[PDB]
């Protein structure tokens, strides 16, 4: 058994382990999931990279309460999609607040 | 003196409140690097709510986890990348004599962005 946490995080993948083995962020290509799925998490990541400003970072955000609003809604569906192709030898939890 | 590194960041052009500072120090090659309380986007909240229960399983107080990032981005070793091997540094560091390594994203003005525990 293993559990995977989805959550986006500024230069990180948005994967993570969750005990003190494991401790640190997850590339997708390490677990058994398709190409596809793995491309579309990466997609994820990006957006939120996108969101940092890095010359002041305390003024970081999305550009609107609805561009929030469906990146969290599209970090749903993934993780939903990375349970199913992990199937029941993983737990999948989405670290849902941004 | 954190009354003279506040007086250096301010010379810098950094906008910031005292009471919202809880860490503030230089790195081994001058940089300032200071941690704020942040909220869910940057800084000290942002570390918390992501991360939190990492710190929660190695003993480490939420009270402890400023002075903790500050240590390690300003006194640890970079010995590795997060992402895809050029993403958030990853600082080893010393907690209670045992050795980890957290990682921890900083911006271009020294604020503290993000952080993370490692295996």
């Amino acid at each position: 058994m293993k559990e995977i946490k989805l959550m986006a995080d500024y230069h990180c993948y948005p994967l993570w382990g969750t005990t003190p083995d494991d401790f640190g962020d997850i590339s997708p290509d390490e677990l058994p999931i398709s190409l596809g799925l793995k491309n579309s998490l990466e997609a994820w990541a990006k957006r939120y990279d996108a969101i940092l400003n890095t010359d002041d970072p305390a003024l970081s955000g999305f550009k609107s309460v609805e561009e929030e609003k469906l990146f969290i809604d599209d970090g749903y569906k993934l993780a939903e999609l990375l349970q199913e192709e992990l199937g029941s030898a993983y737990k999948v939890i989405y670290h849902a607040d941004y | 003196t954190t009354k003279s590194l506040f007086k250096e960041m301010t010379i810098q052009g950094i906008k910031f409140t005292p009471e919202n500072v809880v860490g503030a120090a230089k790195d081994n090659s001058g940089k300032i690097i200071f941690l704020e309380k942040g909220n869910s986007k940057s800084g000290l909240q942002h570390i918390v709510e992501e991360h939190g229960d990492q710190f929660a399983q190695i003993g480490v107080s939420e009270a402890r986890i400023p002075d903790v990032v500050m240590k390690a981005v300003t006194d640890g070793k970079i010995v590795g990348y997060q992402g895809a091997g050029a993403g958030r540094p990853i600082y080893e560091t010393m907690i209670d004599g045992k050795k980890y390594n957290i990682a921890v994203t900083v911006g271009s003005n020294g604020y503290v962005v993000g952080a993370n525990l490692r295996g």
